[PDB]
């Protein structure tokens, strides 16, 4: 999809836990910076759950659209609460804004 | 004379499924016009609007309350600690045009009953039976809670509505969703950070931030953490209180605990004033859309 549309998506619904900045603070959440490529639960500087290490998969544009949609069904024990994105025009959008953001 | 009997009265032949359709209409709703507050969604505000219609309750004459659907009329509408619900009122007047006879008393708490559900929280059984009663019925405004007090007129504000320690430290926890907008009330920012997904945040922030007190640009003080929250002073002084403050530790430890707590006090809180006949029907557990496929 768009980078405009997907600018605003990721700045009202996450951004308050993670980050798109290279060496940024960790708030609530781990940062982003880096997620394609890397397995879940490698970013340094955070506590992360049992249920987050022992999935080991890595993140890509394919595997991360059903991780947006739930969170709690993909991940079972999991500790970011969210909604969930049903719309394939917001999963779309906010995937092509984190590829260019977090390069 | 004592005060009004309000008998709840089940819409002409209309039973579960009929409001299991509702409840669908509203679920997608949220759904589908998902951008509002930025991408808050309708969420936060149908909770507080089903708040609002039923904290004017006056356990002593037993006026206010759901039962009447008040908050349709000027006056109750207008209300200016209601300031911000016209937009929960719109997102379901659509909705009433689809099901007009459902009264707008049982419309406006069902809606409430969603958007906990719909974002996560636990199920809140729910009863039908408001009927809609003049404008005369309308509640004077001022009966709903100001922000800037402390846990004693939290305490005796409550004793009003016949809630506990328990029961408000409870509801309170509501507060994880939304935050406070200046444009509405005089303050600004989120109390956390998953605003539309219903947890026990309100209570670990609550405790583990770090609060400093501080002016808003309205010129109203709040408590800010260095991660962004803000709290207001009746929030606060859920912590100031020994007592308030050792429900908040349960609660922020135990999140079954709080969802239990809570969703037994919300609908305390909706049902207040209202008499079911005894043969009325149980009230109702709604299925959600994740339930139903969706
Ligand atoms: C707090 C309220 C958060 C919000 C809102 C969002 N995220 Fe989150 N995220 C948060 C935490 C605390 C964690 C770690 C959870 C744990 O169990 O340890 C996460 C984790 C993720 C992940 C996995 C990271 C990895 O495996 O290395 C992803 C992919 C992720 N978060 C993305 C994400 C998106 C896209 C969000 C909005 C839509 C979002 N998060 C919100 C904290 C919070
Ligand atoms: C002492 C009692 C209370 C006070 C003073 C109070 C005050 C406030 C204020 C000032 C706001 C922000 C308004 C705005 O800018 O739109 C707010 C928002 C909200 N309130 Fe409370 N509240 C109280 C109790 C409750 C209770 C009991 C519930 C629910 C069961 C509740 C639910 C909410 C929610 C969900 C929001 C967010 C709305 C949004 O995001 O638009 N509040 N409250």
């Amino acid at each position: 999809g768009s980078a405009k549309k997907g600018a605003t998506l990721f700045k009202a619904r996450c951004l308050q836990c993670h980050t798109v900045e290279k060496g940024g603070p960790h708030k609530v959440g781990p940062n982003l910076h880096g997620i394609f490529g890397r397995h879940s639960g490698q970013a340094e500087g955070y506590s992360y759950t049992d249920a987050n290490i022992k999935k080991n998969v890595l993140w890509d544009e394919n595997n991360m659209s059903e991780y947006l949609t739930n969170p709690k069904k993909y991940i079972p024990g999991t500790k970011m609460a969210f909604g969930g994105l049903k719309k394939e025009k917001d999963r779309n959008d906010l995937i092509t804004y984190l590829k260019k953001a977090c390069e | 004379t004592t005060p009004l009997v309000h008998v709840a009265s089940v819409e002409k032949g209309r039973s579960y499924e009929d409001f299991q359709k509702v409840y669908n209409a509203i679920a997608l709703k949220l759904r589908e016009d998902d951008e509002y507050d930025n991408y808050i969604g309708y969420g936060p505000v149908l909770v507080r609007l089903a708040w609002h219609i039923s904290g004017t309750w006056d356990k002593h004459d037993n006026t206010g309350g759901s039962y009447g659907g008040t908050y349709r009329f000027k006056k109750e509408f207008n209300d200016p600690s209601n300031a911000g619900l016209q937009n929960g009122f719109k997102f379901l007047e659509p909705i009433h045009k689809e099901f007009p006879w459902i009264s707008s008393g049982d419309l406006f708490s069902l809606g409430g009953v969603t958007a906990v559900q719909e974002m996560q929280g636990p199920k809140i059984p729910w009863r039908c039976g408001r009927v809609d009663t003049p404008e005369d019925t309308t509640p004077d405004n001022g009966r709903l809670p100001d922000a800037d007090k402390d846990a004693g007129y939290v305490r005796t504000f409550f004793q009003r509505l016949n809630m506990n320690d328990r029961e408000v430290v409870a509801l309170m926890g509501a507060h994880a969703l939304g935050k406070t907008h200046l444009k509405n009330s005089g303050y600004e920012g989120p109390w956390g950070a998953a605003n539309n997904v219903f947890t026990n945040e309100f209570y670990l922030n609550l405790l583990n931030e770090d609060w400093k007190l501080e002016k808003n640009d309205a010129n109203n003080e709040q408590w800010d953490s260095k991660s962004g929250y803000m709290m207001l002073p009746t929030d606060y002084s859920l912590i100031q209180d020994p007592k308030y403050l050792s429900i908040v530790k349960e609660y922020a430890n135990d999140q079954d605990k709080f969802f239990k707590d809570f969703s037994k006090a919300f609908e305390k809180l909706l049902e207040n004033g209202i008499t079911f006949p005894k043969d009325a029907p149980s009230p109702f557990i709604f299925k959600t859309l994740e339930e139903q496929g969706l």
